[PDB]
DNA sequence: GCATGCGTTCTAATTAGAACGCATG
DNA sequence: GCATGCGTTCTAATTAGAACGCATG
């Protein structure tokens, strides 16, 4: 949905859930969170398998959950949809009932950790196409992200496919946060 | 405040399964939507119910308005592929793989279906799958519909050894299960004239047609004349609990409506779930 | 001055044609051998008629001290295998050859039955052949007979053509067909849901799945959602008026089933023939 | 099928029906017929794929139905077994009705010109094995009561090759205790 | 004129029948 | 408990489908 923009003085620190990867010292850096909390308003978890909607409601309210691949390597136990469908699955343990509506937004990146058949479910799941994010400047390394997220922020596969098979980077991710300061405290 | 028929989504409907048990229940059933992916199941429940089945195709084509304008439902029900998902076979891709990812798509669009909070109104889901998965799918099939699964075998009800998990909302599920009176307990009870019956029960019948023959002599289930022989179709169909020559259509032999009857739901152990739906609903 | 239940030798008897014909008319049936050397017309015989049929295999078996046992009898019916007979068949041996010389087998046990001069009881009899052989043949043929053939096309009360000669002394051999309400005329009017007839009457159906899709152009006789489509094993069983599921037996598929049906006599042509012999002999 | 002796002095002239091959001339050698009248006691035919109940009745009645196959060196006009069925068809007509039971006896020859299967047809139709009476032989299937080789000898004898009227002769004899005898 | 058909015979498809398998219960 | 089973793969056949055919009319 979209959301109207908060006036600067209402404006709250974030709750954020953050699934398989931490964004906490990430998220300090745009002022989103907040050194001085030692309970953050951030919370991490990684095993996700055995969490019920009673550990997430009492862990929240959250305002943004983000989920994340392992990198390109990491020598991946699990299948790569796993990350898929079990961040589809607290997502929805932590929206908003209905009779609520607060500003809440959700963000999955993956590290091209996905294959076409992963995507297409990828994007059924999370009901948009995913858009691609690409690392290249003037000594022209090579290293992209793609992400499905509500949130107002938002090439070839040629290029993709083959660049996948020789081998976190927050660098691509951190940019797409910032449209979020229209809704919660700054620094 | 009356009753109105039932509106239904069926997820891998295969042979129709769903419907044939509503209408021997005496259900009115006002929209049955199958989402199947197979020609000749859909040519069974298109010819043996005359076209009151729609049918929609593959379930990963389905999208949120589809399930706004088809709907509303009021029960929500599938089985899906177990190829990757049993132990029976060496090759299993999990429940993340293959054809075994194919239970989120049930997640997906059950959540599609499922009434907004303020909507106090009567709504009833369930889905199934085989016993032999590993703990690990049977542990997150669960953490994803949020409740555990009942496990009812078809023997206390067939004349076949079927052990199935069933999830869902029905009333009374975990209720013990009794045979009716006119359920065909022993094999004999559902053979042709002039055949004899081996065992009384017989094991878990597959797609494949070494299911038939028993155990670990893989012995013929019945005599015939004097010699040996394998199950016929028609008994077939009496073991699951289907109307005899259900699948007796669309050119099909022993193979192809083997298949179907293999992978299909044992229609008693469905009336069973299906029964305390009719004082819900509509009833003719 | 009562009637009894009549007695029936039936060689050749195929997929019990003769019996199903007479039960269907109400006649009391009495006894039924049948002489018949291929399995699975026996198992249809046998599982759709639970045991009535008495089969005494090969009919070149058959003694003289035989028919004086299973006598006596009321009706002596068959229609040998045309093979040799028929032009369609290119390598045709003729009468004296091959299978064709079974006819004289029926000859042979026809003159064993019938009853002594000075017995003046019902005695009726039919022998059927296609038309399709040449003139010597069908000469001969009714030189062993005594009689000369009425034939009868099921075209004026079936979907199908099919012209057959029949010789016999049945009453009202020569009297012209009409049809009954329930003939199912049209071969729309004998498929299953959602099929299309493309025709109104289908060509004589043999054996062999060539003889489905019509004419030159070898056409397939039926459309299903927008494709060509051939006839169901359901389909067969009404155009040559048989009930359906009649050939849903023995684990057999299309080939096998449309074999037997191929090969059979046409219901409503049966029946028209067997009609006149319900004021001979008891009836239900 | 079994007839009492007749006295002598009531014996008759035998009526006989001879069919594919005459006995005629053959027959009169051992004075069944009287070498004197054309109009004889023996009606040939041959092409009997025609005839009718009604012809042989009309024939007049017979006392003996004589049928045989063509010789072996000869063109096979017909199937083999056309000459049983026949042979089969008429004989029926030939017969005397129950209610007239009169001596009435029937022959029928084969000049290995029968294969094995069409043997067993021969015997089933005339309920009957055959005898086989002998390089060459005929097997002759007969009612009249006066009826050591292996087959092997007889099956590669026949490949290698005249009606032999020499053999069938003898077993027409017995009948002389039935119907008259000319000298 | 020349269209049809109670089929046998090729080959190319489907199909049928056993091994193969180990967690789950 | 130490066997069982909403199956895939191999091969051995089963079977399917199209030319082939000419007298009966
Ligand atoms: N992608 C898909 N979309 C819809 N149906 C599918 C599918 N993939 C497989 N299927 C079907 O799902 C079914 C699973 S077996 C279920 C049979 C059914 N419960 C019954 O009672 O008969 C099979 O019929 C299969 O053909
Ligand atoms: N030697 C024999 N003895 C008995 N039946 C035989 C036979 N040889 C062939 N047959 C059978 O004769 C039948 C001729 S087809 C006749 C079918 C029958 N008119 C019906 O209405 O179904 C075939 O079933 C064939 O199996």
């Amino acid at each position: 949905h979209m959301f109207e923009t908060v006036p600067v003085w209402r404006r709250q620190p974030v709750r954020v859930l953050s699934l398989f990867e931490d964004i906490k010292k990430e998220l300090t850096s745009l002022g989103f969170l907040e050194s001085g909390s030692d309970p953050g308003q951030l919370k991490h978890v990684v095993d996700v398998t055995d969490t019920v909607r009673k550990d997430v409601e009492e862990w929240g309210p959250f305002d943004l959950v983000y989920g994340a691949t392992p990198p390109l390597g990491h020598t991946c136990d699990r299948p790569p949809s796993w990350y898929l469908f079990q961040f589809h699955r607290l997502l929805q343990y932590a929206r908003p009932k209905p009779g609520s509506p607060r500003p809440f937004f959700w963000m999955f990146v993956d590290n091209l950790v996905l294959n076409k058949e992963d995507l297409d479910v990828a994007s059924r799941f999370l009901e948009m196409e995913p858009v691609t994010i690409p690392d290249v400047h003037g000594g022209s390394l090579q290293n992209a992200v793609r992400v499905w997220s509500n949130i107002p922020a938002i090439v070839s596969e040629e290029e993709l496919s083959l660049l996948a098979q020789n081998k976190w980077p927050t660098k691509l991710v951190k940019n797409c946060f910032l449209p979020l300061r229209e809704y919660f405290k700054y620094f | 405040m009356r009753r109105r028929p039932i509106r239904v989504l069926s997820l891998f409907d295969g042979i129709a399964t769903g419907y044939l048990v509503l209408k021997e229940l005496g259900i009115k059933v006002g929209k049955y939507v199958a989402s199947e992916v197979c020609e000749e199941s859909i040519a069974v429940g298109t010819v043996k119910h005359e076209g009151n089945i729609k049918y929609v195709n593959d379930v990963r084509n389905i999208t949120k308005k589809n399930i706004e304008e088809w709907g509303p439902f009021d029960l929500v029900i599938g089985g899906s592929p177990c190829n990757d998902l049993s132990n029976v076979n060496p090759a299993r891709k999990g429940l993340y793989e293959g054809t075994g990812r194919l239970f989120f798509e049930f997640y997906h669009l059950l959540n599609y279906s499922r009434p907004k909070e303020g909507d106090d109104r009567p709504f009833f889901w369930m889905f199934e799958n085989v016993v032999a998965m590993k703990v690990g799918d049977k542990r997150d099939i669960s953490r994803f519909l949020e409740c555990n699964p009942v496990m009812i075998d078809a023997i206390k009800v067939s004349a076949a050894h079927r052990a199935r998990y069933f999830w869902g909302n029905l009333p009374g599920m975990n209720r013990p299960v009794i045979a009716s009176k006119n359920d065909k307990l022993e094999l004999q009870d559902c053979l042709e004239y002039n055949r004899i019956a081996k065992l009384k029960k017989v094991q878990t019948i597959t797609t494949k047609s070494n299911s038939i023959k028993q155990g670990k002599n893989q012995l013929f289930p019945v005599v015939m004349n004097g010699k040996e022989d394998v199950l016929w179709c028609t008994e077939l169909e009496r073991i699951f609990g289907f109307p005899v020559h259900y699948t007796d259509v669309s050119n099909m032999g022993r193979g192809a409506r083997q298949k179907l009857l293999g992978r299909s739901w044992s229609v008693p152990v469905i009336r069973h779930l299906f029964a305390p739906l009719k004082d819900y609903f509509a009833c003719e």
